[PDB]
DNA sequence: TGACTGTATGATGACGATGCTGAC
DNA sequence: GTCAGCATCGCATCATACAGTCA
């Protein structure tokens, strides 16, 4: 609606547009008119293509929240030729963590429900430089890179053990552990400034501890196993994770400490594999075990802004599909896992990898191939924002472009 | 690493900002002018606008209202920053010192938030209780006021409607009430709140939603008697409050949006509006009342008032005198005149004010000169566009040239006591003296009884009681007026030759070898007071008074032979009262005593052309503060001069020079003039407040521009200029421009106005072939609006439109390069394009164009089309570079005059920047940051050697050398990348690092290589090395630099020493302002140094700048562990202020 | 002795890969 | 003699039961 018309214009210029719908032409229109959907033709007259808002920007005659979501739809442009598979490889088992190298557009790092870690480079062959593990309990459910030397991957494991060892995988040290098991961590992450390393477990307890030794935390965060935990990029001594509790725990990582005196819980109808800050660090978006996708603002963390239906859910043997924001532009893109008992508007659904606008919740683009098949459970962008990670199908994808 | 240096060479120009009130005093109306990061003051008092204070601050000002609270004498000031930095200021004077007081500051930033879509708005409730801040979406931030806090703290508040266009509190409510536009599904809708600081919380607001037209982007709040919102949208014009309703929809404001709104009367009866084409309206309020008074405001009426520059903000003034605020063109002063005029416009210009913003290309070229030019262009946009080019120094017209060589001094000389003009212009030559009268224009040549024609005159002029005066080696002569006869002669007593002269109204000193005579003008005697014999050679004299009249010196100041020595001696007695060694084996040439702005100099010039100057003390004859410029390598003559009331200095030489004052601080501009031997200052009725110059071929006389660093010339386009190239062997430039024409419906399209390309001399027009997009062209009359670009030759001179060359329908003009290519001989302008639909987001087509131009005309010569848009291109080793999309293609030209495919590179999302140096090309990315490609001659392939792995969309690209390469970037910020010149493994060699990092609070269009700067005269070796200049949006001009890593670390911590002490004005931070900061990420500056900053330490006071020496350790070059003192800092940042 | 907090258990769901048939 | 066409095989979340502590 208010939608329509505020994604032709694409605003400043705003002399397209304006119109009050028209006084709905003149209804819905009543009748025949558009309709919503044939709100897509005038999208393609009413831009003032680019090139053309290049030039105002200099002028500065155009705001950058134009020339920015300008560039989006040149990027959702080259999406749709996204349709070429550049490389792909196994290991074993099923993909499971993945890790998009902070700094180099190239290389990413993929964990497994095994415990074996692969790091892998374009332009190169060169085979990847591997490790394998027991196979068994090593599952490694999430992987981050060690910020302060690339070498290093902080990598949470179904072992009993959340480490930081050298890519040629002859561990440093060890941070939270078991000395008992029937439960394992899950969730991690770190943040390069704050120094800050924060795992969960299955038990629903988070362990964070600082860079180095010496937690305070494990105070129980809440029941269930902890899917994901998101260290805000923005902001230090805050965070936001993940439970099949159904409710999200948006934290304070300093002055919690009554053992559940949190500030903001958002409750969902299902469990919650995903937690994910946007860059903004002013949006948390939430993947739920069912459908759903949630995106809430800074401006009362309660309300969340808005949902997106998807088809997602749970599997066992499928791995949580986790839904995640693009690095540079506001972009969603959630692996699709098509049921008969959707909403679909578009059976049979060819299980394809979804991205969604962002501020609006529309689909500008889906990304399919033959001869994989495969559904699509972890996608994450580059942090250049040309390329885009896709281990699935028992093996990873880049994507990239002809 | 890499080492930066960032001076403000031209301060921003575009004005951001218009806000009424005094604050300067309750009794003053004070204008406020933000440009950027700087705020101008001024007051309205008669057909004028007087400065009283200029303010910068570590900030881009995003707001500025004035408010005043209950109990306090004048308006206090609120700003907020783009880094959100608030504080409330206050005008403080203190006799003749002026200080901006921080009365209140803080932050007021959320840690986690997304900066809203129309951006910052800051208000402020009519009884001053509160400020409201729009910041983010969904929120509404709050600042008590009551006083203190004094930190300015606040809180949130949660906002249900989540997009809100604009906001204003109410008049006339017992609560503090704001009223905003926000958008929903619904469309969009004013509302109104009752703002509880009470509670932390809202209330209910006074009014029903109402339902507004969807693009009312406006609120204003009407004052009392009558309270209420007017909204104003495209289409419509409104006014609300709780029962009554209006609305109005005039034909007029559909053509254009309104953008700005300013109140003319306090009680609200009429506004001005200004919209983006820079019409001008204005809006009345009309009373009407029931039973004894009322508020009823029975009905809108609007009107045309005429037209302006396209207004950033407006603000009335007073007796018709409105201020128009513009980013895109010159700012204005304009009044309102009752009288319409022929075109029915109520608009006439008072005072236009320089505006080189946008800023969007821009060339350095040297044809000025033509040793070095320093000559910087930029350009303008829409109805305001226009070429601008700036000029270091002063330059001269002349008026009438008379050739006598050997021409030894000049004297101006009032022959008729009763006109008061010089009638006459006394020449002087090798043993003889020529006298020149002047009626007019008429020169020739003349006697006058009195002066003698065959000895070598060294002074003549007007002196006291109606007489002459000549002084020649033989002897001095005084000559009456009226009746014209030698009426005395004075004679040394041996008559031994006279070698040195100087001479005021009253008294005349003149030297014999080591003899010095003091001699006073009296009724036909000339009277010899005391004298004396000094211990050297005399080697220059000056007795000019300074003071009032007075008109009795009591200093001589004079240099000597042997000891090359600038001493003041006491008139009669001849005392010696300061001593002062210049230094070296080359004796002074001339020394002057002056006055500039209250303040007194001796400058002393040697026979090098070293110039010493000094602070000089008339009370006691003391010498101090000795500081030394280098003003070419000629001996220099130093003569006083008026112009506009103020004293100024003219220094003849191999580069001459004025000499003046601004901020109390002494400046050297460049005088254009190849080159001045002799010079007098001429008021002639034929040359008006002229001047007298000569050299050693010609005699010239004419006049001087205004005094200041910089000069501009302003040549109109009247329509926008795109790119600017200059071609040496066609003596022109090529211009890039786009009008705008609407559509006629029946016939064709037609122009809005006249401009460069309906007004060329010659024009030609494409006619392909074709693409072929014919033939069923697809293309509509929708849209009616169509841009229509050309390629304009403008002469170099003249800055005529030579020629206008007109692109095809749809073709957008991109990119243009002067160069020749392969084998060929001729010169070539190259123009790359795009073709530009509106149901097409990118381009799938585009061209390159090789144009020759010859005598008016230019044929095409290359035409080949690519597929894709023509961002860039460059010349590439006689062959042409060029981005095309995502594709960066070589061409080389050859014989048959045609463009051919050699290399190509595809690695792009898209390469809108080129630069190349040696076989080097950078490609800047939209998305995809920086990359560094090679040329490989024996393959004849590209390279991809390294990259930046850093997301930054690029607004400009520059080379600063083979390992360094400079980034401006969209949030204001500054970066530079290097190749790893360490080889080791490939990673390193395909990474560009970001050594340096930068906020500038600028958005840079371009860049380029040079410098205004001439050469040295120095020094050289040379303070930095290398120069690059670029514009801005804003209109600011910067400069960058490269530093060794000791300067660095010199400049660095004497950056630390001066955030000490500054003040900071609202107390803002030197780091953090110039700290990387985008939505993303922040970060503290390295690699750059704040050439603004470290420059501003001569504006500190002495003491100040002892305490930043302190521990402070200088090195002069060789061995130094040493201390420094508060000269030898000094003396740097003087070298550093020489360099732009 | 309520409580909760931790251990065996077995229903339910429904994605791959690898195993091996039956048969075009 | 490659072919689809079943089949078994890999600590998730949910529901239970009756053992351990522990304010």
């Amino acid at each position: 609606r208010n939608k329509r018309s505020r994604s032709p214009l694409e605003l400043e210029p705003e002399a397209k547009k304006l119109c009050a719908k028209g006084s709905g032409p003149s209804r819905r229109c009543d009748s025949d008119c558009l309709w919503v959907g044939l709100a897509g033709p005038q999208i393609l007259p009413p831009c003032r293509s680019i090139v053309r808002t290049l030039h105002q920007h200099k002028l500065g005659r155009a705001s950058w929240p134009s020339v920015q979501q300008g560039l989006q739809q040149s990027f959702l442009h080259t999406l749709d030729s996204y349709r070429i598979l550049q490389k792909a490889a196994p290991f074993d088992r099923r993909a499971t963590s993945l890790a998009w190298h902070p700094t180099h557009p190239s290389t990413v790092a993929v964990g497994s429900k095994g415990g074996d870690i692969m790091l892998w480079n374009f332009g190169i062959k060169d085979k990847p430089t591997f490790i394998k593990g027991i196979g068994a309990g090593g599952s490694i459910t999430g992987l981050k890179f060690n910020p302060l030397n690339t070498n290093q991957f902080y990598a949470s494991s179904m072992e009993g053990t959340t480490r930081l060892q050298d890519f040629k995988g002859n561990i440093l040290r060890v941070f939270a552990s078991s000395d008992t098991i029937n439960i394992w961590f899950c969730s991690l992450d770190v943040s390069a400034s704050s120094r800050m390393v924060v795992t969960g477990d299955n038990v629903g307890n988070v362990i964070l501890l600082n860079m180095d030794g010496k937690e305070l935390w494990n105070l129980r965060m809440h029941k269930k196993k902890v899917t994901h935990v998101a260290l805000n990029p923005c902001c230090d001594w805050f965070l936001a994770t993940a439970s099949v509790d159904q409710t999200v725990k948006i934290w304070d990582l300093r002055q919690v400490r009554g053992k559940a005196s949190f500030l903001y819980s958002l409750p969902h109808r299902h469990p919650v594999n995903a937690a994910c800050f946007s860059p903004d660090g002013a949006r948390l978006l939430t993947t739920d075990q069912k459908s759903e996708i949630r995106v809430y603002s800074a401006s009362q963390w309660d309300c969340p802004l808005g949902l997106i239906p998807h088809p997602h859910r749970h599997f066992q043997h499928l791995t949580p599909i986790k839904a995640a924001w693009h690095p540079r532009y506001n972009l969603i893109v959630v692996g699709r896992y098509p049921d008969p008992n959707f909403k679909s508007c578009t059976p049979y659904e060819l299980r394809t990898i979804d991205v969604f606008d962002g501020n609006s919740g529309k689909m500008m683009c889906q990304l399919y191939d033959p001869e994989s098949s495969g559904i699509s459970s972890l996608n994450e962008f580059n942090p250049m924002g040309d390329t885009l990670a896709s281990a699935m199908g028992y093996h990873i994808l880049i994507w990239s472009q002809q | 690493h890499s080492y930066n240096y960032v001076v403000t060479a031209q301060k921003p120009t575009a004005v951001n900002g218009c806000v009424t009130g005094h604050f300067t005093s309750a009794e003053d109306l004070n204008l406020l002018i933000a440009k950027n990061t700087r705020l101008e003051i001024y007051v309205v008092t008669a057909e004028g606008l007087r400065p009283v204070k200029e303010v910068g601050m570590y900030g881009k000002i995003a707001v500025m209202e004035l408010f005043r609270p209950k109990g306090e004498s004048k308006d206090l000031l609120f700003i907020l920053t783009a880094k959100y930095n608030a504080c409330i200021l206050e005008y403080k004077q203190s006799g003749e010192s002026i200080d901006i007081i921080t009365r209140a500051h803080g932050n007021v930033q959320d840690r986690i938030g997304r900066p809203s879509e129309t951006g910052i708005i800051g208000i402020i409730d009519p009884e001053c209780r509160m400020i409201g801040l729009r910041l983010y979406d969904g929120l509404f931030k709050v600042i008590p006021l009551d006083r203190d806090n004094k930190e300015l703290k606040a809180f949130n508040i949660r906002l249900e409607e989540l997009h809100v266009i604009d906001v204003k509190f109410l008049y006339g409510c017992q609560a503090p009430t704001i009223c905003f536009v926000y958008q929903d599904p619904q469309g969009r809708h004013v509302k109104t709140y009752e703002v509880s600081l009470r509670e932390k919380e809202f209330n209910k607001g006074p009014w029903k939603q109402e339902n507004v037209e969807a693009e009312a982007s406006m609120v204003i709040a009407v004052p009392e008697p009558f309270g209420g919102a007017i909204i104003i949208g495209q289409e419509s014009i409104t006014y609300h409050n709780g029962d009554k309703y209006l609305a109005i929809a005039p034909p007029i404001i559909k053509q254009s949006t309104i953008v700005c709104h300013n109140r003319v009367d306090p009680n609200g009866s009429r506004y001005l509006l200004g919209d983006m084409e820079g019409r001008l309206f204005m809006l009345l309020l009309e009373k009407e009342e029931q039973m004894d008074g009322t508020v009823t405001l029975k009905d809108l009426r609007v009107e045309l008032l005429g037209e302006t520059s396209i207004a950033e903000c407006l603000t009335y003034l007073d007796n018709g005198v409105v201020f128009v605020g513009s980013r895109l063109g010159d700012s204005q002063l304009v009044k309102l005149n009752v009288d319409s005029n022929e075109q029915g416009s109520y608009v006439v210009a008072m005072e236009t004010f320089t505006n080189l913003g946008p800023i969007v290309d821009m060339c350095v070229v040297d044809l000025e000169r033509q040793g070095q030019g320093q000559l910087v262009t930029c350009s303008g946009a829409f109805k305001e566009g226009s070429l601008r080019i700036i000029r270091n120094g002063i330059g001269i017209h002349e008026h009438a040239s008379i050739d006598l060589p050997g021409i030894k001094g000049l004297w101006p000389l009032r022959s008729d006591p009763n006109r008061e003009t010089d009638d006459t212009l006394v020449l002087s030559f090798v043993g003889q003296t020529r006298v020149l009268m002047l009626n007019g224009e008429e020169v020739e040549e003349t006697e006058l009884m009195g002066f003698v024609d065959d000895q070598q005159t060294f002074f003549c002029g007007n002196v006291a009681h109606q007489q002459l005066i000549q002084i020649t080696s033989a002897s001095v002569r005084l000559v009456s007026q009226e009746p014209k006869a030698l009426v005395s002669e004075w004679k040394e007593p041996q008559a031994k030759n006279i070698s040195v002269a100087s001479c005021n109204s009253s008294q005349v000193v003149v030297a014999v070898g080591r003899a010095l005579y003091y001699l006073q003008i009296h009724p036909q005697e000339l009277r010899q007071i005391s004298h004396t014999e000094m211990e050297h050679e005399v080697a220059c004299l000056d007795i000019t008074p300074l003071g009032d009249s007075n008109g009795l010196s009591p200093l001589c100041a004079i240099g000597l032979w042997t000891d090359i020595s600038a001493r003041i001696l006491k008139l009669p007695s001849f005392e010696l009262l300061h001593k002062e060694m210049l230094g070296g084996e080359i004796i002074p040439r001339s020394i002057l005593m002056t006055t500039f702005e209250s303040s007194h100099y001796l400058l002393c010039a040697l026979g090098d052309g070293a110039l010493f100057y000094f602070g000089l003390n008339i009370e006691t004859g003391l010498l101090s503060d000795r500081k030394k410029v280098t003003l070419g390598t000629q001996p220099t003559v130093l003569r006083t001069f008026r112009s506009l009331s103020t004293t100024n200095v003219f220094a003849c030489s191999d580069r001459p020079t004025v000499i003046y004052s601004s901020n109390h601080k002494l400046v050297f501009s460049n005088v254009n003039l190849k080159e001045v031997n002799y010079m007098c200052p001429l008021n002639s009725d034929g040359y008006p407040d002229s001047l007298a110059l000569a050299n050693n071929s010609t005699l010239t006389i004419g006049t001087i521009d205004e005094i200041q660093k910089l000069h501009i010339r302003t040549v109109p386009l009247y329509e926008s200029p795109r790119k600017i190239c200059y071609q040496e062997v066609s003596q022109c430039f090529g211009v890039l421009s786009s009008r705008i024409e609407v559509q006629d419906t029946s016939g064709g399209t037609t122009a809005l106005r006249p401009s460069a390309s309906t007004q060329a001399l010659s024009s030609s027009v494409s006619s392909s072939k074709l693409f072929s997009s014919s033939t069923a062209p697809h293309e509509t009359s929708f849209g009616e609006e169509v841009e229509v670009h050309n390629l304009l030759i403008i002469d170099q001179h003249t800055f005529e439109v030579l020629h206008a060359h007109q692109f095809l329908q749809n073709e957008y003009a991109l990119s243009l390069v002067s160069c020749k290519l392969g084998k060929d001989p001729n010169t070539y302008f190259i123009v790359g394009t795009a073709m530009v639909y509106p149901e097409e987001a990118e381009p799938k087509q585009g061209r390159i164009v090789v144009f020759q131009y010859s005598d008016g005309k230019l044929q095409t010569v290359a035409e080949k089309e690519v597929k894709g848009a023509v961002y860039s291109m460059v010349e590439f080793n006689g062959k042409l570079l060029a981005s095309i999309n995502s594709t960066v293609r070589l061409y080389e030209w050859t014989t048959e005059k045609e463009l051919r495919t050699e290399c190509n590179h595809y690695n792009n999302i898209m390469a809108l920047y080129l630069k190349t140096k040696g076989d080097f090309i950078l490609v800047g990315d939209l998305m995809r940051s920086v990359l560094l490609l090679a040329y490989k001659p024996m393959e004849g392939n590209f390279e991809e050697i390294a990259r930046d792995f850093n997301p930054n969309w690029m607004s400009a690209v520059e080379i600063l050398d083979d390992d360094n390469f400079l980034g401006a970037e969209n949030a204001f910020n500054l970066f530079v990348c290097q190749k790893d010149s360490a080889a080791t493994t490939d990673e390193e060699r395909q990474h560009l690092q970001e050594v340096g990092l930068f906020h500038l609070g600028e958005f840079v269009n371009v860049f380029c290589h040079g410098s205004l700067v001439m050469q040295n005269l120095g020094e050289t070796s040379t303070p930095t090395q290398g120069s690059v200049l670029f514009g801005t949006v804003n209109g600011m001009i910067g400069l960058v630099t490269s530093l060794s890593e000791s300067w660095y670390n010199l400049l660095l911590d004497m950056q630390n020493r001066l955030n000490k002490v500054i003040k900071s004005v609202g107390k803002i931070e030197h780091s953090f302002w110039r700290s990387f900061h985008t939505e993303r990420k922040t970060e503290p500056a390295t690699g750059f140094i704040d050439g603004d900053l470290i420059e501003s330490f001569l504006d500190i006071s002495r003491p100040k700048m002892q305490e930043v020496v302190a521990n402070l350790q200088y090195d002069d070059g060789s061995g130094m562990k040493r201390e420094a003192t508060a000269d030898d800092l000094i003396k740097v940042v003087e070298e550093l202020t020489r360099i732009h």
